[PDB]
């Protein structure tokens, strides 16, 4: 009855998405192969948010892949979980946009975005009710970033009405892979701001410190990274899909964490992370849950909330819990950081519990929060497109695809007042 | 579904790709006389000999390439070697006379006895793959053949073609160590085409590979088989992210597009790191992080000039095997902290990473001991423009008294080719001076 | 020597296609230490922490 | 009670029919050397409708093979079934009719024609109560478009009463594959369409068509085009063997679809027609069913339905289904298609419902189609046979046997006159 | 169960008969002394009850020297030795010695043997004469023989197997007088006279087979592949079987326009074949080929009326289905307007058998097109010039009516001629 | 796995060697059981281990240019019906093997070209039976035969069933054993 369609665009969507219906087909107790495993009727009751039927309590998802490259569609059929899609809904192109924006935007996306659309619309039409979409892609790249941007105006323009949540994976200079990074997320962020209900920015700098400070993985993987964002989007959504005592879906918050309609960059964040040496030197009720909650070194969009305000935070709880413990947790946190909060709102904590936890574990929380810390994130952005631009460098690759330099200088404009924004409540 | 086509020009051409096909040949695991012994790899994800090796319905497998020459000596050696079955014979293009270390020779006068059937057969392959990723042409920088048909046979298939991608893998004239009197002639008249024509050339010198064999594998007198070996290696580690599975896959329109940042500047350099011999390996560590380190320092590059007068610009590394992103981004951090690595203050981010989960392969008897990582650094660095103020140096001195210019001109070629291409030049070096500077 | 008859023209793969109750499901597994293992490993796997 | 004879005239013709008689043993669960191996009653209840117990727990098929070329039949023998048929239904001549008709019509075809009336009459004179008939020819070939029509010919003349069903397999030009088939065509359908009560097209090209769109067959051999066309006869007659909640024989089906004699030419098809990659993906309804069976790409013949009005439908459902469903979704794709269908006819379609499907599919059903469109195939044979008949391409061969230039002339003027009657009713 | 007669007359004839019961014999697996280390022979051979196998075959020539090779040859054991016919004075290159004067010496003895033939036979499907054009007796003597055939057998089947004279390249002075005097039998007795020339076959081996220096015995090797080819639909099943009948049938439009080409698709060296992949697709396009056809004429100068595409071995009939929709959409190959379906496919599924030492490289399929056009008038109108410039001054017709024979017929045959490529260019004019 | 034919009359054994010779002689005309087994053992291996194409066909080894040898396991189960519990290939190939310190190899050795037991008989130690009879047939032994790209599985049969661990891999996927005293080497570095 409130269906989500998922879209995966370029190699880390692809694999974040990859993840994500791993993490959910545990969830909900689905075999690799489609069929149904699970043992609690709540797993299969809703499943129809996720999941279609397709007889013989088999089910698979409403995920629609895409990319420019098909090797990503081989490694996502080899990898696990890869035979639960659809391979109709496996849309690829010839080759990848190569880190160019304009490749993945105007010709090779333009030629895509038929086909992907018409898949996405064939998959919505079915649906009783969709709530809305969400999609997983990365910034840095050409055709994830893109092309994904270009599917978030057309999606946005066709259905005005329905909820639309972008994980996009913005860069950071200290985890830097690339070398045009800044101008495809400098492009990027313009879209973002005009065509998303809610975007949960995610960055490699905070998963690899995550990994290595709050666990203490020894050589992680892409793989560590993506089960985090992974477990986040299956945190945020887990109201939809189970009972509990106060639920809360996607509109909700996106009600309670957007005073103003451009200020809904999120910062995601997940509470029982700790490392397998301190499993049983640490407890896991809720106090101790919240302080990770809201610590500064417990969230992946690499920002310290310290040098910003919260406008608005919510904490997506799981599991049995009693509601007095999370309000007076709620208000203690809220009271004795009251610096690290805005004055003008009353109340900045929206309180959401969920009567089913993930596998394994005896409750959890899911942290998302709407702190003017951003402004480091894009800061860093423009300071590197402007050096960039400054001298015109790797500039004839986008020029040569149909962009312009006024599209660059528009692009930087919008995203400077998006951190003016930001910055001027501060205060 | 990816394939590149190979062009090898001129005897050093084709004898860089004797080494070339014989790692190709090792790593995909295909015979030398064609056959292909493995029948479970005709299947699922080993499916990766398609890029360079065409199938055949009768079990062969040919390779996607075009050995073209002007004389016969050397391509009759590899139809009397191990290989002769391998190539197609049609594919096997010979003269009767070559280009006698003369540019017109090569790009008139001979050239044009041939060019035609060239194209016809680059054509033939091009025709029978569906998913052309580019050109990959080897050819001697400073030779007669290898600088006048490589002229002619570049411009020709940028007007046939044009979008393609085409990587040129040329050896540079050394600073002292020219094998012929009129290198710095052939060099510079083919700098002009190779510069408009090409979308990146990995220049190389023979004497930067002579001191890195007989430094880090104690070869005191080398020989051109270890040069092609390592030119193969650098080759193969290039063109492994369009063959094998792992993070950070690197295509050729992503190497474009990350390290070259204007249309003319796109003559970066090249070097294979992890090049060690089979004793000095088991004490070596051979990590991520000094396996980075090797690649910065002066003595790795394998073109003779100090990059230290020369901010990097743009680097791609293409790293191989066992390789996590976390060292990779420790050993970035490391590399940028460092004063004496400069970079330019126009690039915040220079390094594109590229990351694969085969590990090279090493051929037996080899020099190259058996590794676990690999890394190609391809640095768009502006240091190399002192090599081309040696070759313009050398231009001037014999251009001043008119050396050999009887000889070009005798061929069809006018003489105000030669100015041309030095003004050419001169240009390029006041492009790089001017990219170079901070702003 | 002497002549030989085809199976591969007897073949008859849509009578297979009509049915809809034989799934195979169960694949083999890749070679961990190959390229495909590797990343399946890696980018498509994680170590357990709850 | 209700025997039916199946009679295999030419290479195409045998072929199709060891197919049919396999798919029918399939069915039953009749082992290859003739013995029962099922292991339903409903199974061997209505086995005599195909069948002729031979005691021992033998069912010897009640089919006669008829072919000029003893190859043909040898290779039957030698086949999966050779033990199946009975050894002296096998009537063969010599030589082949070498792709003429007048060969296979007039003196070579009537020389043997004597001994196959004789066995058929044996094998008809052996019922309790005959149905009809079925013969499985190509119009292309020599011996099955002439042997065939004489075989017609003389079984109206002995039995005017029981019903005639004609699988043929009209020639294609696309995949042309003789220089004179357009004459053995004409000078068949002359007796068709006077003679038989129920002629189903078929094309090679349309059957490719379908084995590359839908399937997604790389390599189809004619073992699949022949499994397809016994799918489809086992389809046309399954309510004569198995109880159903809405029973169809061959003279009701007969009744509802034409209108008039000469409009007896149908477009047959099937419906869970599945590739490899989606058939776990995709869930067999009654509406899908129904989609496909509708579906243009699906006809088994090369005219595009949707060039025609639909004079009259049958589809014949196979499995256990809701009524309701089936009479929604009928009338739905009436409504959805009104211009498709004549306006003079209120309900345009004709429904049967069985109970037990094929064997490890678990519904199908089989769509059988009287539309003007197939007035394309006569228009295209038509056009060649005036092409050639303009300058006696090959006309000498037929008049050595006999033939007449008077007679050519007549089969063009009769077949222009059945694309008349179909054209007609086409507004 | 069906079974061919094959005629061989001259030397040509008999050295391409040669060559063909090689083939066949590694094609069946039959030693050269008749021993068979189930029913493919059947067709080519006649079984002996005591193991034994001996072909189906006369080889009939006045010189002797030819005969005697093969009595002291490997195939000795292979043939009925009373079926080697032998006479004692060749034609020396005369029609009239070939027609009356040596014919009537072995003519009746031919006769007799040929019924032997068909009496032990019950499925006889037609004839393979193999002869010369330009040779003495592989014309009179294989005119005279097709004329007391078209008699006794009069409703069978007569395909015949020629050497035609090359348009430049000559071994004879008065070839073209026995060539257009044997054009006067082949229209009036012959079902089907697939003609071939040296000189294509020379230019077949010099360039595709890349052999510099043939002499005779790769080109027989071609004409027993293109036979073999022909015959295989009647020994090895498959889909779409082509027998005699239907071929001709689909071949021949009109009773005189039964002249068709001959062409043999995949001919390539041993070394060339490892490195290409022979796709039908590519096999049937470059079957159309001018410089592939076994007539030195060019087929694009003419219009097609009827192709027939043999494949064998490891071939998908979709295959064949879009290589022919391909050649179908190509305008430089022409058909006639009148014949909308010109293509008669054959699929067998039996691959070639090649010979140890041939040329011939070992293939997964191959494919034998047999097309008639119109373009071969151009070899007719090239014997008319040179029968015309050897006439008007009468150069060698003294020993012609010298030998029993009369003036005119040279006359009455020149005209006959005229009147075949007169309809030849009336059928093909465009409707 | 089931086939609609009783093997028993044209197998004398359970487990019956197939040459090309032997396949050439049942012919799929009027021995059509042989091949459709052989065809449907290869779609079933071909299946299991995902590979894109059918490697082990009856037409691929009548006309491959050199001789091979399939083993067919079955059961008669009544009348005219049999299972198929297994598939193996094995033939002689000429391998560019390169033993340990890079010495490098050119001999001839037997070669695994399919291994494959259908899941069901996969728990009944069948395959061993299977391996032991192509052993004895082709009287090889383990030590001088080559694995064509072995699977995990097989890696794990050959540890437990002849000790025989740690396979060198040739740059030809091939593993061949630790056994190279096959014939001198014609390379010494
Ligand atoms: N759907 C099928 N079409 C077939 C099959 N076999 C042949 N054909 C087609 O049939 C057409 C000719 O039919 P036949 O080959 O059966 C000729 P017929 O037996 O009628 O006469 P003769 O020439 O006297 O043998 C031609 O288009 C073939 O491609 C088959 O198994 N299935
Ligand atoms: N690394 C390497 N360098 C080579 C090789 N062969 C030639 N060179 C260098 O290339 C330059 C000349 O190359 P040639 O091979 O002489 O050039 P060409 O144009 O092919 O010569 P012609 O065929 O005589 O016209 C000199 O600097 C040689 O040292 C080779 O096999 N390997
Ligand atoms: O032998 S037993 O039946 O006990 C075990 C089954 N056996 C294992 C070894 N191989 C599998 C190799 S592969 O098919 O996985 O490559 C044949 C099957």
């Amino acid at each position: 009855m409130r269906e989500i369609v998922h879209i995966q665009a370029g190699q880390c969507g692809n694999q974040i998405g990859s993840k994500f219906w791993e993490v959910i087909s545990d969830e909900h107790g689905i075999d690799p192969s489609g069929q149904y495993v699970g043992d609690s009727d709540l797993q299969l009751e809703r499943i129809n948010v996720y999941y279609n039927e397709a007889g013989s309590n088999k089910y698979v998802p409403r995920a629609v892949l895409v990319d420019l490259e098909p090797g990503t569609m081989d490694s996502v059929r080899s990898g696990p979980f890869g035979q639960l899609f659809r391979p109709d809904n496996y849309v690829f192109g010839q080759s990848g946009a190569g880190n160019n924006w304009a490749k993945g935007h105007y010709t090779e996306g333009a030629e895509l975005v038929d086909n992907v659309l018409d898949v996405v619309r064939k998959e919505a039409e079915s649906t009783d009710c969709l709530q809305g979409f969400q999609l997983t892609h990365s910034l840095g790249g050409g055709t994830g970033s893109g092309m994904g941007t270009l599917l978030i105006s057309k999606i946005r323009e066709e259905y005005p009405d329905r909820i639309m949540n972008t994980f996009s994976v913005v860069p950071s200079p200290k985890v830097s892979d690339t070398v045009v990074e800044p101008y495809n997320a400098t492009l990027s962020v313009h879209q973002l701001v005009e065509n998303t209900d809610s975007t949960f920015c995610i960055d490699n700098e905070a998963l690899y410190d995550i990994c290595f400070r709050t666990l203490k993985l020894t050589t992680p993987t892409y793989g560590d990274l993506n089960h985090l964002v992974s477990a986040t989007m299956s945190g945020v959504t887990t109201c939809l899909r189970f009972p509990g005592q106060l639920n809360a879906d996607l509109r909700k918050l996106a009600v309670n964490m957007v005073p103003f309609p451009r200020l809904h960059f999120f910062m995601p964040g997940f509470a029982p992370l700790t490392s397998r040496s301190n499993q049983q030197y640490r407890a896991i009720t809720v106090p101790e849950l919240t302080q990770q909650c809201f610590d500064a070194k417990n969230m992946m969009a690499a920002c310290d909330p310290r040098h910003g305000r919260y406008l608005t935070a919510a904490a997506i709880f799981r599991g049995r819990m009693s509601m007095k413990e999370v309000d007076e947790q709620m208000l203690n946190i809220q009271n004795k950081n009251s610096s690290y909060f805005v004055d003008w709102i009353p109340n900045n904590v929206k309180t959401a519990v969920c009567d089913i936890p993930p596998r394994g574990l005896k409750m959890s929380a899911t942290f998302i929060g709407n702190s003017t810390a951003i402004q480091e994130l894009f800061k860093r952005i423009s300071e590197q497109f402007t050096a960039m631009f400054r001298r015109k460098a790797f500039l004839h690759w986008y020029t040569g695809e149909g962009m312009d330099e006024m599209e660059f200088t528009e692009a930087e404009s919008n995203m400077n007042d998006l951190v003016s924004e930001y910055q001027q409540y501060q205060e | 579904m990816r394939e590149v086509i190979s062009i090898h020009i001129g005897q050093a051409g084709v004898q860089i790709g004797n080494a070339c096909w014989e790692l190709y040949c090792l790593e995909h695991g295909i015979q030398p006389d064609g056959q292909m012994p493995s029948d479970k790899s005709l299947g699922g994800s080993d499916d990766s000999f398609s890029t360079f090796f065409s199938e055949t319905g009768s079990g062969r497998h040919v390779p996607r390439a075009v050995m073209v020459d002007l004389e016969p000596t050397v391509i009759d050696e590899i139809r009397t070697g191990t290989y002769r079955s391998l190539f197609h014979p049609e594919q096997l293009i010979t003269g009767k006379e070559d280009a006698a270390n003369n540019y017109a020779r090569g790009h008139y006068t001979i050239g044009k006895e041939i060019i035609d059937l060239t194209l016809d057969r680059i054509r033939r392959l091009a025709d029978n793959c569906t998913g052309l990723q580019g050109f990959l042409v080897f050819h001697s920088f400073g030779g007669g053949t290898g600088s006048g048909f490589t002229s002619l046979l570049m411009e020709r298939l940028s007007v046939d073609y044009g979008k393609k991608a085409k990587l040129e893998f040329s050896i540079y004239p050394a600073p002292q160590v020219s094998t012929a009197v009129v290198e710095p002639y052939n060099s510079i008249l083919t700098t002009h085409t190779t510069l408009e024509h090409s979308d990146c050339s990995f220049m190389v010198d023979n004497e930067a590979i002579y001191d890195i064999c007989r430094r880090n594998l104690d070869i005191e007198r080398p020989s051109y088989t270890n040069l092609n070996r390592l030119i193969g290696q650098i080759v193969s580690s290039i063109t492994a992210s369009l063959r094998f599975d792992g993070a950070l896959n690197v295509d050729l329109t992503e190497f474009q597009t990350n390290l070259v940042p204007y249309p003319r500047i796109h003559f970066p350099l090249a070097t294979f790191s992890p090049v060690i011999s089979a004793e000095k390996a088991y004490h070596e560590q051979l990590s991520v992080a000094e396996i980075t380190n090797m690649c910065f320092e002066p003595h790795n590059q394998m073109v003779k000039c100090d990059p230290r007068h020369g901010k990097y610009m743009a680097v791609c590394l293409l790293f191989r095997g066992d390789v996590v992103p976390k060292d990779v981004n420790a050993a970035i951090a490391t590399i940028k902290t460092k004063r004496s690595i400069q970079f330019v203050d126009w690039c915040p981010t220079g390094f594109k990473v590229g990351i694969n989960y085969q590990p090279p392969t090493v051929v037996p008897g080899g020099d190259l001991a058996k590794v676990p990582r690999a890394v190609c650094m391809l640095s768009n660095t502006t240091a190399i423009a002192e090599a081309w103020a040696r070759l313009d140096h050398k231009f001037d001195l014999m251009y001043a008294k008119r050396a050999f210019v009887h000889w070009y001109v005798g061929e069809g070629m006018e003489e105000g080719e030669f100015s041309e291409a030095r003004e050419d030049l001169a240009a390029l070096e006041k492009d790089y001076e001017e990219v170079g500077v901070d702003s | 020597t002497s002549p030989i008859g085809r199976n591969r023209p007897r073949h008859d793969s849509v009578a297979d296609l009509m049915r809809q109750d034989m799934l195979a499901g169960v694949r083999a597994e890749v070679d961990p230490n190959s390229p495909t293992g590797l990343k399946n490993a890696r980018d498509f796997g994680h170590r357990r922490i709850w």
